[PDB]
């Protein structure tokens, strides 16, 4: 019971049905997410957890890719 | 009959002060740079992007608007700028010179001097959209509009009752033969409409937009007729929104007649016209070609049955359209959907269509791979059974109702 | 529950814009500095005189403006900012946090948005000296004062017919146990000074100056006396121009009473008051010491004669001044010039004083070793004969009358 | 028929009479200009004769002294 998530680097991130149901824009089954590195994928991924888990401690979020970050919460609507 | 030491000094003084300016504005896009890199760096490509998910949170003020300074952009869009005060869009005229297209939506705080920086400030302005700039009196608009004569190729204003007909006047009076996209939108005092034709005579005019005229007789067909008559040839984008008084004499007599067989238009939106007849479309569509229709909207033109969509889809929007509204056309049926088979469509309005049931979202899934959203509001004959292979969304269900 | 990510994003962001703005703030402190080093570089000693070098050319204004800022001077005087703007003003107090005095004379744009910078970015302003604001209306000066409640030492205002009664209320209840300087210079709507002996109760007050009333009977004897009840103690200016409905009443009965023998006064000005005499004056001199006294004019003080000069003299006063303005004084004599032998006096105006002819500029000219301006203007008893030591110069000439 | 003017340097340097006279704080004799350098007062008296020649070229002021000369143009009122 899991949806595979790519990046533009070929790793691969698993995420729960229930955690990616967050996402009005994933509804899979595979999503290619061309245009996001690898770093930023697996903190999107981390969030989704952290979502459904308290939906409290903060989510941490590195300086150094705030605005990338924002950019892909944006296009996932997150 | 000799100049003081002390004027003198005084010049050069000041003479250094404008040339160490630069140096200053130099060391202004370091710094400026530096907080962009801090943050992970963003190309100009992604300023739109920033400034989108800025805008959709409520988040653009005078403090984010900082990450936009000092940068090569050229086309900046800005979709809420409620929060930037007057101060703020003087300061992005002094540190974006390179500006040459600027939409400021929701621009309530835009007032006199933050006008008149933009006009001033940004050497190669020649587009200008702006939505709600409610403080600009009659008075300003023209002193505007005289520092922008022969440079405004653009120009779109909406949602303010104080762009009075003196003031579209003064905008054609300076700018008509350079514009080549004009928009009135929600504009409670213009009627002078008809002064449009007579003015927007360049010869490579593209882009029309009128939007729900205050009395509606005001955008008459003879006007349309008129306009069409001189812009028709090189139109890439006519939107008609709320213009009622509008009949299938504009259809026959004025888009028939002047748009050519080989259709350049991209957009086209004819909402709330409930005089035109699915007759008329299918008469004028079956003569010419749209292989570049990339949206059309037909919100509310309540007469509008299969034949205008077929002819539609038939005649080269087929290929070319990205989304597509039919809402509230509750003439059509179940066969209007079977030809909307299109491979690049992405959104699809269909709210309050009447004919839409689990069986046309199960066929639109299959003819459409792109299709990502369709908008079922109000048609209560789709139920939950309504199938959603991988990647299609409905939006407006009863959930979002209860 | 949960915020969403985007929402978090652009909290760190915004904290990341905030704590860039002191890395910005001080990239901007070294392009300042980097303007005033190419120019041969100017120490905080010297930006002062430099200002004033700028106000008396007409040169001070937003451009030049740029010399003055990110430096760490505490104390600032414009003596003409007309040319300044409100947007100057504001970026002033924006990149001069240490000021803790500022004189702005004739600030004739200064307004309220321009007012509520100074005294919510300038943290330890203590001290607003203003000349000529006559944009803020009463309701302004109110706000001002409540945000200044409990930090304002010192204040003069002057050349407003705005600033009202209810304006000067809402300074003396904000800020009245705070003030230890006063200044109410032509100001035509104020009448109330009947509240200041109320307010004005700190025990380090020293500096009062009031000048030219509306009315001339709203500042008399039985006011001054009871002022002088409270801040005679610790007085080191008194300016008193113009009030010419005071009488001998106020120096027998105020400065006589509450002026200690051992006087602090170091300023001390009382133009225009025709109804004080000779005697009263000599009666108070005579018994204090005034050996501070730095400045004293008497200008159009019609009845005041030999003894008053002498007895100012002969009481401490002959070795500390450096400047005495005994304008119009039509009933000294050439004995009061035989007693005016000052160490450091620099300046002597002595228009429109009948006795003076060529043996009395003589005479000074030997007894004052640092005299170097003597105005002689309207003094015809004054010929091309005066003999001029070198260093001293006489201005008034008839040479300036035609 | 001249007038001795020296700097805070130790440097001195001689001035018209009627060129100094165009100075209104220079009547003299002989006069102590501490505070002001060499290089100012040498530019000043470049100044004043330049004032009664013409009383045309531009006077050059050099940038590097141009706020330290205003200074002393306005002590003189030159
Ligand atoms: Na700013
Ligand atoms: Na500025």
């Amino acid at each position: 019971d899991f949806v595979t998530l790519v990046s533009k680097d070929d790793k691969e991130y698993e995420i729960s049905r229930s955690a990616a149901m967050i996402s009005p824009t994933l509804k899979a089954g595979r999503i290619e997410l061309k245009q996001f590195d690898s770093h930023i994928l697996e903190k999107a991924v981390e969030y989704l957890n952290y979502n459904l888990k308290y939906s409290i401690p903060e989510f941490e979020i590195p300086t150094e890719m705030s605005l990338e970050l924002l950019l892909a919460a944006d296009y996932l609507s997150i | 009959s000799v100049s003081s030491l002390q004027s003198l000094c005084i010049t050069k003084i000041s003479e250094n002060i404008s040339k160490w300016q630069k140096e200053a504005d130099e060391s202004s896009k370091l710094v400026f740079n530096k907080l962009r890199d801090v943050l992970g760096g963003v190309s100009t490509a992604n300023l739109n992007n920033l400034a989108k998910a800025l805008s959709k949170n409520r988040a653009l003020n005078d403090h984010t608007l900082q990450l936009f300074l000092k940068t090569d952009l050229k086309r900046l869009t800005f979709s809420d700028c409620s929060k930037i005060s007057f101060d703020g869009y003087k300061t992005l005229a002094i540190f974006s010179p390179h500006l040459t297209e600027l939409s400021l939506q929701m621009c309530g705080q835009l007032n006199h001097e933050s006008l008149l920086y933009i006009a001033e400030k940004l050497p190669n302005l020649k587009s200008l959209n702006l939505d709600g700039p409610f403080l600009i009196n009659e008075d300003t608009w023209e002193k505007f509009f005289v520092i922008m004569k022969g440079r405004l190729e653009e120009f779109h204003i909406s949602n303010t009752h104080r762009f009075t007909d003196k003031s579209l006047s003064n905008l054609l009076i300076n700018c008509g033969s350079t514009l080549v996209s004009l928009g009135l939108s929600r504009l409670d005092s213009i009627s002078n409409y008809a002064l449009l034709p007579q003015y927007l005579v360049n010869d490579e005019f593209h882009s029309l937009c009128i939007e729900y005229p205050f009395n509606e007789e005001d955008v008459n067909d003879e006007i349309i007729i008129n306009l069409l008559g001189q812009i028709g040839r090189t139109l890439r984008k006519l939107v008609l929104n709320g213009c009622i008084d509008l009949t299938d004499s504009m259809i026959i007599n004025g888009l028939t007649a002047f748009i050519p067989e080989k259709c350049p238009l991209e957009v086209l939106s004819l909402e709330e016209s409930d005089q035109i007849t699915t007759d008329s479309l299918s008469y004028f569509f079956s003569k010419v070609e749209l292989n570049n229709l990339i949206e059309c909207s037909f919100r509310r033109c309540l007469q509008l049955g299969d034949m205008a969509i077929i002819e539609l889809l038939l005649n080269g929007a087929r290929d070319s359209l990205r989304s597509l509204n039919l809402n509230s056309l509750k003439e059509l049926t179940k066969e209007a959907f079977v030809a909307l088979a299109c491979p690049n469509l992405t959104y699809l309005d269909l709210g309050f269509v009447r004919c839409v049931d689990d069986s046309v979202i199960q066929m639109l899934g299959e003819q459409n791979p792109n299709l990502t959203v369709i908008d079922v509001f109000g048609d209560n004959l789709v139920t939950e059974k309504a199938t959603m292979r991988p990647g299609l969304t409905l939006i407006g269900r009863q959930s979002d109702s209860i």
